[PDB]
This record gives C-alpha cells, sequence and structure tokens, in this order.
C-alpha cells in the first residue's frame, strides 16, 4: 500500500512541477512523471485485482509516446524560429 | 520463468562493474602532473570558436528519435505475441498482422514523404 | 521488503524532487531516468517483470532520449529568461502540490486491500492472451492512434 | 461495424493522398462520412457489441451528430493539404470510439485518438493559433493525467475497468471525480473552462465549428456513462453557468463570447446527468449542434482568423437567409419557444427537478434569462448597419446546409413528437 | 416627485444590470492568458470539486 501512497506523492510532485515550471519541456516532463505515478498505481491494483492493470499501464506508456511525439512537434513548430519557449511571452489572448 | 536470486546477482554485477569503473576513474584522476593552463582548458581549434556561434542543429535527429520511440513501442507490443504465439491461433496471428500493417502504413507515409528535410 | 523498499522509495521521491526543483533541464531528465530505473526495480519487486523491462527500454531508451535530442538541438537549459517571475506561485504551488496528494491520501487512508495474487511474475507469456483477446480492441485502437500521431507530427512540422 | 468503415477509409486515404489530389481526398472523405452516417441510419435499433465496443442509443445518437458536424465542416474546408482532411476522418473515428465503449482505458485511448488531430487542425499558422494550440495541448495533457489516475483508482475499487461496477465509498467517489475532471474538460465544464475562450478565439472558424459540434457531443456521450453524484454536479453546473454568462457579458469578440456560451450550455446539459436520460440529452445536443454549426459556417463565410461582434451585423442586407438563420439560431440557443432549444432546455430541467435539485435549477434559469443580453445583441444585430468587415458570401453548398439546419431547428421546436419518440431503441 | 421616484427606480434597475456586467468583467479578468494561471485555477477547482464529493 506504501507504493500507492508513493504514486500519489509523485502525482503531487508532477503537479508541483507543472505549476512551477516555466518552460514547456519541463512541464511535459512533469506530466510524464504524473502518468508514470498513475502507472504505478495501476500496477499495484493489478497485483491486487489480477494483472489487467499491467496491460493498462502498458497502453498508458503507448499514450505517453504518442503525446510526447505530438507535443515535441508542436513545440518545435512554435519555438524554432522563436526565442525561449517561455509561455509567459504569449499573452495576446486575455479575458 | 526465473527466480529473484538472479536479479540480486544482476544488482551485484552492476555494483561490481560500477565499483571497478570508479576505481579506474580514481587511478586516472589521482595520477597526473597537475599543471593547468588557460589555453589548455580552452575548447578547441586555434584561438576560439571551433564551432562557436552556430544556429540550432537540424531537426532530422528529432524525426529519427520519434520514429524510433513509436516503432519501439511497436516492438514492445509484438513481443508478448512472439512468446505466446501458437496459443493465439490464426485469430491472434491475424490480429497481430493487422497491427503490423497499420504501423507499417505509418512508416509508408513517412517514407513516401521522406525525411531529407 | 522494507529494507530495500525504503531505499527505493527514497530514491523515487528524491528523483522527483530533483526533476521538479532543479533548473537544469538535463539534470531533470537524468533524474527522471534514475527514477524510471528505480521504478522498474520496484515493478520487478511487484512481480510485474516484463513491464519493467519495457519501462527501461521504451521510456528511458526512447522517450526521454528524444527529449534530450530536442533540448540539445534547442539549448533551452537556462530557462529563466523572459521571467514574469510570479514568485508567490512557487510556495503556493506547494500548497496545491500538497492538496492533490491529501485527498488522494484520504481515498487510500483507512483502506485495507488484498495485495495477494500469485501473478507468477508479469511475464509476457501470460500477458499475450490478454493483449490479443480481451485487450485486442484496445491494442488495435492504440496502433491506429500511433499512426495518427505520426501523421499529426509529420503534417505539423513539414517545413515547405 | 461502422467503425470498420471509418478505419478502412482513414487507413486507405492515408496512402491514397500520395496518389490523389487534395480535392479527390476531400470527396472521398465526404463519401466515407456520408456512408458511415447512412450505416448508422440503417442500424437504428440494431445494437451490436464485440468487446468493450458497445453500441447503444448514446453511441448512435452522438456519433450521428459528430458525423453531421464533420461533414458540414468538410464542406467548407478546401485547403490543398490532404492532411487537413485526414485528421477530420481520424477525429471522427476517435470520437466514435469515445461514445461507443465502457472500458475506462479504451476511453483514454479514444480521448487521445480524438484530441491529437484537434490540436493540429487549429494551425492556420497565426501566432495566436499556435498560442491556443499550446494552451490546449498542455491543459489537455493535464486533464489526461487526472483522468488516468481516476481510472487507476477505479480499478482500485473493483476488479474491472468497465463502468457499471458496484463501486465503493470514498475511493470510488475520488476515482469518479478524477474521471469527471477530464471528461468535463472535454465538455467545456467549469471550473475547467479556461481553455475554451482562448482556443475558440485563436483557431480558424470552421475548426471551431467542428469543435463546438463534435467535441461537445462526444464529451457528453462519454459523460453519461459516469454515475456522477449530484453534489459535484451542482458545483459544476453553478460555477459553469454563473461564470460563463457573467464573463460572456463583458466580451467584445464573437468567438470568445460563443465559447463562453458553450460553457453555459454545457452547464445546462449537465442537468440530464442527474437522471442520465440520454434521450432528452440526445435531443438537446442535436439542436445545439445544428444551431452552432450553422452559426460557425456563417462566421467562416465572414472571417476565419477572428470575427468581431460588429461583423455579424447587417448580414440580412448582405444575405437574407443567413440573417434569418442566425436570428433563429440565437433564439434557439436562448431556449425560446417554439424553438427546439426550448424543448431541450425543458427536458434537461425536468430531469433535474425530477432528481429534486431546486436551487441549482432556478439559478441556471435566472442566469439563462440574464443571457438574453448578448443572445439578443447577436440575434437582432443581423439588421444593423454594416460597418467595415470582410465578407465573403459563401457557396450554395453552405447556404443550403444552413437553410436545412435552421428549418430543422424550428421544426423540432414545433413538433418534437416526431423524432423524440425514437431516441430510445427507435420504434 | 413620484415621477422622479419612478425615474430613480428604473435607474436602480439599470444599476442592477450594471452590477451584473461589472461582476461579469471581474470574472472575465480572471482569464489573463498566462497558461500557469489557467493550470493553477484548473487544479484549484479540481481539488475543490474532489473535496465537495465527500
Amino acid at each position: 500500500m506504501s507504493y500507492l501512497l508513493t504514486s500519489a506523492l509523485l502525482f503531487a510532485l508532477g503537479v508541483y512541477g507543472v505549476l512551477t515550471r516555466r518552460t514547456a519541456i519541463l512541464v511535459f516532463l512533469s506530466i510524464e512523471l504524473m502518468l508514470n505515478a498513475a502507472n504505478l498505481s495501476l500496477v499495484g491494483f493489478a497485483r491486487a485485482y489480477g494483472l489487467d492493470g499491467q496491460v493498462a499501464a502498458l497502453m498508458v506508456i503507448a499514450v505517453a509516446a504518442a503525446e510526447v511525439a505530438v507535443g515535441l512537434g508542436l513545440i518545435v513548430a512554435i519555438f524554432r524560429h522563436r526565442e525561449s519557449t517561455a509561455v509567459d511571452d504569449l499573452s495576446e489572448l486575455r479575458g | 520463468m526465473a527466480p529473484i536470486q538472479e536479479y540480486v546477482g544482476t544488482l551485484i554485477y552492476v555494483g561490481v562493474a560500477l565499483f571497478i569503473g570508479v576505481a579506474a576513474l580514481l587511478v586516472g584522476a589521482l595520477l597526473g602532473p597537475k599543471k593547468p593552463g588557460r589555453a589548455k582548458l580552452m575548447p578547441y581549434e586555434s584561438g576560439n570558436d571551433p564551432a562557436g556561434e552556430v544556429k540550432r542543429f537540424p531537426v532530422h535527429f528529432y524525426v529519427v528519435a520519434m520514429l524510433f520511440i513509436l516503432f519501439d513501442v511497436e516492438v514492445a507490443f509484438l513481443w508478448p505475441y512472439a512468446v505466446s504465439a501458437g496459443g493465439l491461433g490464426l485469430y491472434g496471428f491475424l490480429g497481430v498482422l493487422a497491427f503490423t500493417l497499420l504501423l507499417f502504413v505509418g512508416f509508408l507515409y513517412e517514407w513516401w514523404k521522406g525525411v531529407m528535410r | 521488503m522494507s529494507l530495500l523498499e525504503g531505499l527505493a522509495l527514497f530514491l523515487l521521491l528524491l528523483s522527483g524532487v530533483l526533476v521538479v526543483t532543479l533548473r537544469n533541464a538535463i539534470h531533470a531528465a537524468l533524474a527522471l531516468i534514475l527514477n524510471f530505473l528505480v521504478l522498474a526495480g520496484v515493478y520487478v519487486a511487484l512481480d510485474a517483470r516484463f513491464l519493467g523491462f519495457i519501462q527501461v527500454i521504451v521510456y528511458a531508451g526512447a522517450i526521454v532520449v528524444l527529449f534530450l535530442f530536442v533540448i540539445m538541438l534547442l539549448f533551452a537549459a537556462q530557462g529563466e529568461i523572459g521571467f514574469d517571475p510570479l514568485v508567490r506561485s512557487r510556495p503556493l504551488a506547494a500548497l496545491l502540490a500538497l492538496g492533490v496528494a491529501g485527498i488522494l491520501a484520504a481515498g487510500l487512508w483507512g483502506l485495507d486491500l488484498a495485495f495477494t495474487q500469485d501473478l507468477k511474475g508479469g511475464l509476457p507469456q501470460a500477458l499475450g492472451p490478454l493483449l490479443y483477446g480481451d485487450w485486442l480492441f484496445v491494442l488495435l485502437a492504440v496502433g491506429f492512434l500511433l499512426m495518427a500521431a505520426t501523421v499529426v507530427a509529420v503534417a505539423l512540422v513539414e517545413p515547405g | 461495424m461502422t467503425l470498420a468503415i471509418l478505419a478502412v477509409f482513414s487507413v486507405a486515404l492515408t496512402l491514397l493522398g500520395f496518389v490523389l489530389p487534395p480535392q479527390g481526398v476531400k470527396r472521398a472523405t465526404l463519401l466515407g462520412l456520408a456512408l458511415a452516417l447512412a450505416s448508422l441510419l440503417l442500424t437504428w435499433g440494431k445494437p451490436f457489441a464485440f468487446g468493450p465496443y458497445a453500441v447503444d442509443g448514446v453511441s448512435q445518437v452522438f456519433t450521428l451528430l459528430a458525423l453531421l458536424g464533420a461533414l458540414w465542416t468538410v464542406g467548407l474546408v478546401r485547403s490543398g493539404r490532404f492532411e487537413f482532411y485526414l485528421l477530420v476522418l481520424y477525429a471522427a473515428l476517435g470520437m466514435h470510439l469515445l461514445a461507443s465503449t465502457r472500458h475506462l482505458l479504451l476511453m483514454l485511448v479514444a480521448l487521445e485518438a480524438l484530441s491529437l488531430p484537434l490540436y493540429a487542425l487549429a494551425t492556420w499558422r497565426r501566432g495566436q493559433g499556435l498560442e491556443a494550440a499550446l494552451k490546449y495541448f498542455l491543459l489537455g495533457a493535464l486533464a489526461a493525467a487526472f483522468f488516468l489516475y481516476g481510472a487507476a483508482l477505479f480499478y482500485g475499487a473493483t476488479g474491472s475497468l468497465v463502468l457499471g461496477a458496484p463501486g465503493e465509498g470514498p475511493l470510488y467517489a475520488l476515482a469518479l471525480g478524477l474521471l469527471l475532471v477530464g471528461l468535463g474538460f472535454k465538455a467545456a465544464l467549469a471550473p475547467f473552462h479556461f481553455w475554451t475562450p482562448d482556443v475558440y478565439q485563436g483557431s480558424p472558424t470552421p475548426v471551431v465549428l467542428f469543435m463546438a459540434t463534435s467535441v461537445k457531443a462526444a464529451a457528453f456521450a462519454a459523460l453519461l456513462r459516469v454515475a456522477a453524484p449530484p453534489e459535484a454536479l451542482a458545483l459544476l453546473v453553478a460555477l459553469s453557468v454563473v461564470v460563463g454568462n457573467l464573463a460572456a457579458l463583458a466580451q467584445k469578440e464573437a468567438k470568445r463570447l460563443l465559447a463562453y456560451s458553450s460553457i453555459a450550455h454545457a452547464g445546462y446539459m449537465a442537468l440530464a446527468l442527474y437522471t442520465g436520460n440520454a434521450q432528452a440529452l440526445g435531443f438537446y445536443l442535436l439542436t445545439y449542434v445544428l444551431a452552432t454549426g450553422l452559426a460557425f459556417a456563417v462566421l467562416s463565410q465572414i472571417s476565419p482568423d477572428r470575427v468581431p461582434l460588429e461583423a455579424l451585423r447587417g448580414l440580412y442586407r448582405k444575405d437574407p437567409l443567413l440573417g434569418l438563420a442566425f436570428l433563429v439560431a440565437m433564439l434557439s440557443l436562448l431556449g425560446l419557444p417554439p424553438l427546439a432549444g426550448f424543448w431541450g432546455k425543458y427536458l434537461a430541467f425536468a430531469e433535474a427537478a425530477r432528481a429534486g435539485a431546486w436551487g441549482v435549477l432556478v439559478l441556471a434559469l435566472v442566469t439563462s434569462a440574464v443571457s438574453a443580453y448578448y443572445y439578443l445583441g447577436l440575434g437582432l444585430a443581423v439588421f444593423a448597419r454594416p460597418e467595415e468587415t470582410p465578407f465573403r458570401p459563401g457557396p450554395p453548398w453552405a447556404r443550403a446546409a444552413v437553410v436545412a439546419a435552421g428549418v430543422l431547428l424550428l421544426a423540432l421546436g414545433l413538433l418534437p413528437g416526431l423524432v423524440l419518440p425514437a431516441l430510445a431503441a427507435g420504434g | 416627485a413620484l415621477f422622479y421616484g419612478d425615474r430613480g427606480l428604473l435607474s436602480g434597475y439599470f444599476g442592477l444590470g450594471g452590477a451584473a456586467r461589472s461582476l461579469g468583467q471581474g470574472l472575465a479578468r480572471l482569464q489573463t492568458g498566462y497558461l500557469r494561471v489557467y493550470a493553477l485555477l484548473f487544479v484549484l477547482g479540481a481539488l475543490l470539486l474532489l473535496g465537495v464529493m465527500r
């Protein structure tokens, strides 16, 4: 059960990153950490409930791969000619 | 299958390899003349700027790495079928064939577009 | 158990602290790879074996390698440029960082679970009939999703 | 076995685009989507399930709506990139898989399969389009992480990842909340609504059409499968409606105001979630989809990048039918008799009162009465004096489509006892 | 005088409308456009919702 508490703690850590991180890349890294904390919880509950959460976590890894690919393509598209990927430089759209 | 004892043997293998490598680093670092020079610590190539001021490197390496991550996910999915294959019969064979054809269509797209870019 | 369990958890938490605190992107991704190694070891300790091997192969070997490829193409290590610092959010986030843990801890606190199943190790030998079968539909959906991901990234960059 | 049609058309066209001109790929996509819609028609009342793929009223209704919006928005798109068509097909299939399954992890795969093309379709290359795409991508990945830890805790509460499990106490509640977070995010529910105005404002108008039809349809189709408790539902509804309408008052731009309107309408639709009727909600979403697709096809005929509120004005002098349809659509989105927006609103309010939630319902009604401020500043503006505004008065395709959509809105407002009897099994 | 009072009553109804719009723009100013603001408000609302669910 300590493992699932650790998964929650890592979820919290990725959250602290996503909030605190200034650049897109470190935010995306924190999101990868969040997804793998979820995968840890899924592995635990598969050990408890019979191994389906393992294939679940496998599919989660696939999801992370697809969204990593797309996010990096988008990042390049926006900030290749542009300066530092800092999103606080993009404030055109305001309420 | 395999016992867990082999896995602690693996950990000891890694600890021994790491310890010997750090030992080699210690031998190299401790034994030396130790006369630093300003030009010695300079990067390279005759005065400054071996590469120096250059724009960001080509994205083709990003393309190769992304290709690799998606097709390595493919391989990771193909392995459980590689081990448990006969038990899945023609139905599992046909399912894995469809999976392979889909990702090979993705490859065929990226190839007919090509990456010389 | 607890002897090495404490070590694995301390390494996992410290690596997370590194990857969310350090300003060096390279150090952060490296701490995340150390994290994945510790986590694959924990998977192994959790009788989930094949998944740990794919975790080290795919996540460390492939994903964060591409992270490193892009951030080495685009230096980006000195992130603190164009700040708009917003200092108050640094401790405040920790508050929220605590909060998103607390409620989770409430769902799991006072919770006893049956962690007793003879998985016989998470080998792909047993995971195959699950993947092609009960999970075959999700597998085909994932493969098509990967094809769509390739097409999206390709049409997305595509300088012309 | 319509999913087979979608997969076949998408995968075939993926390669055929190298041999076929974008116009040929466009016509092929149109044919494929129309055939999938027809297949849905011929299968009305023919439930078909293979695995986690389960076709019920929700599947059929909401996939029909999504295909309708996709066909409409393809009608407008003529770009010389076959990719800008392929993604549409892809998104369709993805949203299909979202409504047609009960497996939580397959729900996640469908969420990704539908969300990935939507990030890219908003790239007319305008820097604000990229700003919107980045905001969208980061917040969507955050919501995917939340949804995933919810599915994990769900598996913690029961041995299966399929909805319909009995469910425990606090852990089941936490898991359901972490699922509802991402699902309502896709459904524009507050306090997760921040992405919607920026994204609707930055993206090209036909893309926002496609979004405001298919995204919301598929998101509610996935929401109905969840057994959301009424207290969280009250929180979401209250916050969404209040902040949406209030902040919509102060907006100066058409697309951003309409995104706020879609937030308020998602808050309204979430009332059927009290009973999970899925008949009334199917009808409501049918009307809202038709009206909003119409309005955004017109906005596309006005301006892709951005449309100011003054641009809407004088349209009747410019185009009679377009002005009439925009007025009718504004009234239906207000939910006024004898328009179908009123039937949908009434059906949702009836389900909510039948569940016995009174203050929330009255607050939604008072705020919906407040909404007439901008609903009227838009609907009536058709008759104002045309100020400076780029105006391209469309082809006959979109004109006839707009006419049919408006006529159907008013017809289902007058005589709902025609289709609504068949939104269940479909006698 | 009562005509003046009716004028003032209608002006007070207008003041209600003006309070509604002012509250609206105070809620609209909540969307600044920095993504960090949006994610912070997102996480706050999600925590609040999960807390209510008990």
